[PDB]
């Protein structure tokens, strides 16, 4: 029958954040079938200014992966989270960018 | 170079 | 090192945002250098080094072959509905294949197809016969054996065209396929009340493989180390985090140790 899987999410910075430097927030989506699928980053639950959206592309086990990314700069207190909408979840999951500093 | 598609499912 | 050219189509009945009824991507050593969809109708350049070395009838020729797979996997999608009692559903039709160049100079060539997320129909090693998943991929197996001059195509293909086109495409790229860069690692840590877990990211490495391990006293904790997958930044680096769990006085035990290209020696950090 239908092969369906659940995405697996990971947050990031594309470089090693420090309060008030400008980077780029990243969130890469993989692991899920069927490809329909919804990716937001958002900023204290909202969503994300000049949010970009990377090529769809698939790996072995057929299952899908897209990177989504934005500028920002992190704070102390801001909060960064991608929400991922896949029908092979039961409802809308968020994961939340680990500042790292 | 793409391949040319000779025969489909 | 194992170079690589894949073609890798995706063919819904039910397109969505983000996923147009038609996609073809072509990928070099891992990395997106050409794209066609549906919504374009084009094979447009992914990298700038193809495009500094074709000229306009190249991506003539490769828009034209890849608006007929476009049309060819339409029909593709009807016939795989004739062949399953489903009703009105998503369908999902992915077709990936190419070639590897080995190190040792041998070859492999590949050309699979998947339906609703599981295997399809593949070519085996041989390049001459197929492995069917199911009665409805047999159809087709039954169909394409047949063809000995069918056959024979695309064992060339793969073994011939597509081989060489990667070579060519490894020289059109060779600048930035095998240039490096270097990972920017920080370790950071949270101790809990009984427990400081590490982590070490590396942040914009490329190429893409790349060791990751923790030591203690210079002594890899495999069996205490959690991996992230490797993943993609948006300007073609790399990214991965490595976290392990230690006891809150023996914190200077530990270090993170990066193996990669761009590294004289493995790279030693530190919380």
């Amino acid at each position: 029958g239908q092969a369906k899987a659940a995405p697996k999410v990971q947050v990031y910075s594309r470089h090693p954040a420090t309060a008030g430097t400008e980077n780029i927030l990243n969130c890469y989506v993989e692991g899920f079938h069927p490809p329909k699928i919804d990716i937001a980053l958002l900023k204290n639950g909202e969503p994300m200014k000049d949010v970009k959206y990377n090529d769809m592309s698939f790996g072995d086990d057929w299952t899908f992966q897209r990177l989504v990314y934005a500028p920002f700069t992190p704070t102390k207190s801001d909060v960064y989270t991608c929400r991922v909408d896949h029908e092979a979840f039961t409802e809308p999951q968020s994961f939340r960018w680990e500042p790292d500093f | 170079c793409a391949a040319m598609d000779d025969f489909q499912l | 090192e194992p170079h690589s050219l894949r073609y890798f189509y995706t063919a819904v009945s039910d397109p969505s945002p983000g996923v147009p009824q038609f996609v073809g991507v072509g990928y070099v050593d891992g990395e997106v250098f050409v794209r066609y969809d549906s919504e374009t109708q084009r094979m447009k350049s992914r990298a700038d080094w193809i495009a500094a070395n074709t000229d306009q009838q190249y991506w003539d020729t490769e828009t034209e072959t890849l608006q007929s797979s476009e049309q060819i996997y339409r029909l593709n999608l009807e016939t795989l509905w004739g062949r399953y009692n489903q009703s009105k559903g998503s369908h999902t039709l992915q077709l990936m294949y190419g070639c590897d160049l080995l190190e040792d100079g041998s070859t492999r060539g590949f050309h699979q197809h998947g339906y609703e997320g599981r295997d399809f129909i593949a070519l085996d090693k041989d390049m001459l016969t197929y492995t069917a998943a199911d009665a409805a991929a047999q159809i087709t197996k039954r169909k394409w054996e047949k063809d000995e001059t069918f056959l024979e195509g695309r064992k060339f293909y793969l073994e011939n065209t597509c081989i060489e086109w990667l070579r060519k495409y490894m020289s059109y790229g060779k600048d930035v396929l095998e240039r490096r860069e270097r990972p920017k690692v920080r370790v950071s840590g949270m101790e809990a009340n009984k427990i400081l877990t590490l982590s070490c990211r590396a942040h914009g490495f490329y190429p893409r493989p790349i060791s990751i391990s923790w030591l203690k006293d210079g002594v890899v904790q495999e069996q205490e180390t959690q991996r992230g997958s490797t993943v993609p930044n948006s300007d073609g680096t790399y990214h991965i985090w490595a976290t392990i769990d230690v006891l809150p006085g023996d914190r200077d035990k530990y270090q993170c140790r990066v193996e990669h290209a761009s590294l004289p020696q493995p790279g030693l950090f530190s919380w």
